[PDB]
């Protein structure tokens, strides 16, 4: 399971860097967010 | 105060292919060399 992130100070162009891969192996269908 | 007195026992079982490979031996790595043709297996890159 891989994540990519970036931070900037939505028009224009930018490029996303990775942070980490977790060798988890989970069947995934839902990504309930938190407020 | 041999065959009857207590002996501790630990049994190991490794799984495979259920989850990605995670637990295993160390990476026996050594020094590198400058300016000479070396056959180097570079953490998965096997070039010369």
């Amino acid at each position: 399971f891989k994540i990519y992130s970036k931070h900037t100070p939505p028009q224009g162009f930018s490029a996303l860097e990775p942070l980490v891969d977790l060798p988890i192996g989970i069947n995934i269908t839902r990504f309930q967010t938190l407020l | 105060t041999v065959g009857y007195q207590p002996y501790r026992v630990v049994v190991l079982s490794f799984e495979l292919l259920h989850a990605p490979a995670t637990v295993c031996g160390p990476k026996k790595s050594t020094n590198l060399v400058k300016n000479k043709c070396v056959n180097f297996n570079f953490n998965g890159l096997t070039g010369t």
